[PDB]
Order: structure tokens, then sequence, then C-alpha cells
């Protein structure tokens, strides 16, 4: 016996990534439009919306740690925003081709992208987001 | 010497012959100039099947090319911003190749489902199916 | 469905998917700790990060720890033992000589120094009688048995017209059904009082004469409190005259109700 609750639904575009914040309410949701939207599920209020490009999102990771978010996009680009002011951090390209997952290091400031390059690199943001290992 | 995979279609580009491009199983479409060792560069098609043909839009007011792929899809490029106009989708099988006319503003494009469909260059919406009854 | 995620530390068990046409988040339950705390500051819990779900650990609360009211004490940690079920509920003995664990559909006890295994069935719900050597639970066929000694009691029995949803610990042996809280007499399991709120807790005071009784309010009070006259029940019972829908009237007191929820509480005198 599991007490399953259905504490929010939404409907929008198709979301191909989904994250959750540590400590506020929020979830993040990266869509096949190019959106990417941050929802309060317990009060049920969209806290924010972003036209990240017009490709879709497929992966999106938040980075409490900085007040952040990151996405990545079938443009090949890699994109870090605030998400107490939906200001752009940093965005570059990150393969010749599109991107499927980004995982986020617990303790040191490594990120990992998957793509359809057939590889995955390695990015430290306290070293100008520099490609430090493609494996 | 560059691509990953058997090089399906090669075409030179009909208004500068001096370069040409080359459709790859690589899921890439490499354009480079004769005398060059190393392609101008490299287009990626998001086609996970690879580009079974490669074709150069003829008339000057755009720069454009198109791909077709087993994998379904035709996609229309810009290979100056290599960016995709357009993705033609219908066909049911792979799709053996796609051609723009030299005159008529349209695309002809060819699949193992047995079909010749003819599409408006501008709209890029499927004119006509025709199933000649020859198979592939 | 497309993607998923799961709350990075687990609050309400909160899990979300995404979808072509949208997303949904679902809490999977409750997220109350497992813990319990003995008379006098010994604190058993089960699970943690970097630990086993089954494993159980314990630490000492001392004088000392000079920390703030606003930081987490450091306590030393150390492992009591581990457990074959996921335990759900964590539960010292009124003594805080055993401890017993409850694990879907299931029970164990243990001693709480050296760990050493004491019982274990099967058991749908678990409580202490006031006495730290007796207890009742809910077998799998749905009713309530009473154990003395680590030893079931046959020819004790509590009949219920209804199922039972839950047990209380406490004075008397506290049963939720039909929507209202039935108090038994732990010997003899004879009906005290039926109290008509729909409680989502009982909790007793230390001398057994206070009681609050935590309203479910699903939208109401949400809490009450009652006064337990043991001794009205025990003429009661002498004249035989003991209503067996309702009890004993005298035997109980409303003396508040709270307006604020209650998460969780205990009387301090």
């Amino acid at each position: 016996k599991l007490d399953i609750k259905k504490t929010f639904s939404n409907r929008s575009d198709r979301v191909k990534g989904i994250d959750f914040h540590p400590t506020e309410p929020w979830v993040l949701t990266t869509l096949y439009s190019g959106r990417v939207e941050i929802w309060n599920y317990e009060t049920q209020v969209e806290v924010r919306s972003i036209q990240v490009t017009e490709t879709p999102v497929r992966a999106g990771k938040f980075i409490a740690r900085k007040n952040w978010i990151i996405v990545g996009s079938d443009d090949f680009r890699i994109r870090v925003f605030n998400y107490n002011t939906g200001e752009k951090v940093v965005d570059f390209e990150a393969h010749p081709d599109y991107i499927r997952s980004i995982a986020v290091h617990p303790t040191k400031p490594y990120v990992l992208s998957g793509s359809d390059d057939l590889t995955v690199k390695l990015w430290n943001w306290e070293n100008n987001w520099a490609l430090e290992q493609t494996f | 010497e560059g691509h990953e995979h058997f090089v399906m279609c090669v075409a030179f580009n009909p208004k500068d012959p001096s370069t040409f491009a080359s459709g790859c199983l690589d899921r890439t479409v490499k354009v480079w100039s004769l005398g060059q060792s190393t392609p101008n560069f490299t287009l990626t098609t998001g086609q996970e099947r690879g580009v079974n043909y490669v074709d150069y839009y003829p008339l000057p007011d755009k720069p454009y090319m198109i791909t077709a792929s087993d994998d379904l899809t035709i996609k229309i490029w810009d290979y100056q911003t290599k960016s995709c106009v357009a993705t033609l989708e219908g066909h049911m099988s792979n799709v053996s190749f796609a051609v723009f006319h030299p005159t008529l503003p349209i695309i002809i494009s060819g699949s193992e489902d047995g079909t010749l469909k003819i599409w408006n260059s501008s709209t890029y919406k499927v004119e006509k199916t025709l199933n000649v009854g020859l198979e592939r | 469905s497309w993607c998923i995620a799961t709350h990075p530390t687990g609050r309400k068990n909160y899990i979300a998917s995404g979808f072509d046409n949208g997303f949904t988040v679902l809490s999977l339950g409750n997220d109350e700790p497992t813990l319990s705390l003995d008379p006098v500051g010994k604190l058993v819990w089960s699970g943690g990060k970097n630990a086993a779900a089954s494993d159980i650990f314990t630490a000492v609360i001392r004088g000392n720890e000079e920390v703030e009211q606003d930081e987490p004490l450091s306590l030393q940690t150390k492992e009591l033992g581990s457990v074959d079920v996921f335990p759900q509920s964590l539960a010292h003995s009124p003594n805080g000589r055993f401890v017993t664990v409850v694990g879907d559909g299931e029970y164990v006890i243990y001693t709480a120094l050296a760990w050493r295994n004491k019982a274990f069935g099967k058991c749908q719900d678990f409580v202490w009688g006031p006495d730290s050597n007796s207890y009742a639970l809910i077998d799998e066929t749905g009713q309530i048995k009473y154990y003395k000694n680590f030893k079931e009691v046959t020819s004790w029995s509590v009949p219920m017209h209804s199922a039972i949803d839950r047990l209380f610990s406490g004075a008397l042996l506290g049963v939720k059904s039909d929507g209202f809280v039935y108090f038994f007499d732990w010997d003899n399991g004879t009906l005290v009082r039926r109290i008509d709120v729909n409680a989502k807790d009982v909790i007793w005071s230390d001398n057994g004469e206070l009681v609050m009784i935590v309203n479910t309010n699903s939208n109401e009070a949400s809490g009450y409190t009652l006064l337990f006259n043991k001794d009205a029940y025990l003429e009661a019972a002498n004249n035989g005259n003991i209503d067996d829908s309702e009890g004993v009237d005298e035997a109980f007191d409303v003396l508040y109700e709270l307006s604020e929820s209650i998460t969780s509480g205990k009387w301090v005198g």
C-alpha cells in the first residue's frame, strides 16, 4: 500500500525534461517547443517562463547552490539562467549535435552533457565553463 | 576523407561547381571545395539513420540543400546558416531521394513505400502522391 | 511519458513526470521520520543517508550539546542493528527497554540495549500496553490480538462490528473504526467509552488522566482535550450498567478544543 496523491497537474506542450528544486516547492520543465518553465506545484502558481530557443529543449536541471537552471537543447547549446531574475548566465555550443542529458555533480562545479555526437563532455563552471574532458 | 560511414550521394553545387556535397550514412553532409583536404563545413542533419541523398536547389534566390533518410524524413537546409528550413513528413518507408525540380516550384521524393511524392517548394505541403505500381 | 524526477531529498516522497501533454507531480506517501526517543534521551531511528533503510542506529542526547535553539545537535551516532523488513514505524515500549519495528504486514521486537530479538509475527498495526510488557496488534485477518510477555492472551478479546482502521496506545487501548474512536480496558478489553470524533491520533498524558484527540479535520476543531475519570468507569463496570455502543458517559469530560493544526504533541503535566 502506497498512499498516492495527485498534488498537481498542468497541460502544456510535450515536456522532455523535468527537475525538482531541493528547497523550494518548484519543478522545472523543459519543453519540445523551446520553452522552459518553473512551477510552484504546491501553490499551483507558475514562477517563471523562458523562451530559450525555437528548438526542443531535452534536458534541464536546477543548480540551487548558484540559483541557476541549466538547459540543453537541439540547437546544440547549453544555456544557464538565474531563476531569481531570468538572467542569462552563459550560452555556448557544447556539441555539434543534439543534447540528450545533463548531470550535475553534487559537490564539485561539474556538469556532464550527453549528446548525439556519441560523446559525453565534462564542463567546469569554476573555470569559465571550460571543457575539461570528453569521453 | 572525413566521413565516418558509407558515402551515399555526391553532388556538385550547380551555382559554384568548385564546391560539392557528400551525403553520408554518418548522419552528416559535408561540403568541400576542390583542392582542399578538409571540408568547408560539416552539417549534422539530426536524421538518426543517415543521409541517403543530397541535392542543391538550382536557383540563385536561395542557398538551399535537401537531404533524404531512412528515418522517413526529408529536411531542407540553408547551407549558410546551417539551419533546417523545413521537414517533410509523410513517407511510410525509407526515403531513397529528394530533389528540387529545375523549373517547377516543387520537390520530388521517392521511397521504398513504392511512392513518388511531389511537394510545394514554398508551403512544403505534399501536393501529389502517385504509385506507378513498380514497387520500391 | 518522457521524463521523470524525484525529490532530491524525498520531501513528501514527491515525484514528477513529463508527457506529450504536460506534467504531473505526485506524492507517494507521508515522509514522517521513522524514529523514537526513550524516556531519558536515547534516540533510535532507521535509515538515513549512506545507510540501508533497514539499518537501525542510536544516539544519546546529553545535557552537554552546546549549540543554539536554531542549530541541529551533534550526537554520537552508533549502529544498533539491522532489521529484515522496510521500517515503516519505530517505537520504544513506554519502558525504553524494547523497540518495535513494523514493516509491511510484519512486526519485530528487540531489546533497546544489545538488540536481542524478542518477538515477530504478521501484523497490520501495533501498540504498546502501559505495561511495557504487553501489546495489541491487528493480525492479517483484520482482528485485534492481545499479548502479555510476548505471549498471546487467547480468551482476551474486543469484538468489533466494523473494520479496524488502527490502534492507539495510552491509558486505555484506542481503536479507530466506523469514524469513531473506541477505548477499551487493557486487561479485559471491556468498552469504556466511544468518542464521536474522526481521530487522526490519540495522545495520553503521563498519568493517564488527560488525553488529546487529534481530529482528522478534513474540512471544525483540530483537536479535543478530555479528562479521564478512571473511578467513574470502575464504578459503572461494577454496577454492570455499561452501554455496549458508547460505554460510560461519566468516564470522560470534554475540557477544551484547539483551533491550530496538530502535527505532533506530547504532554508535560
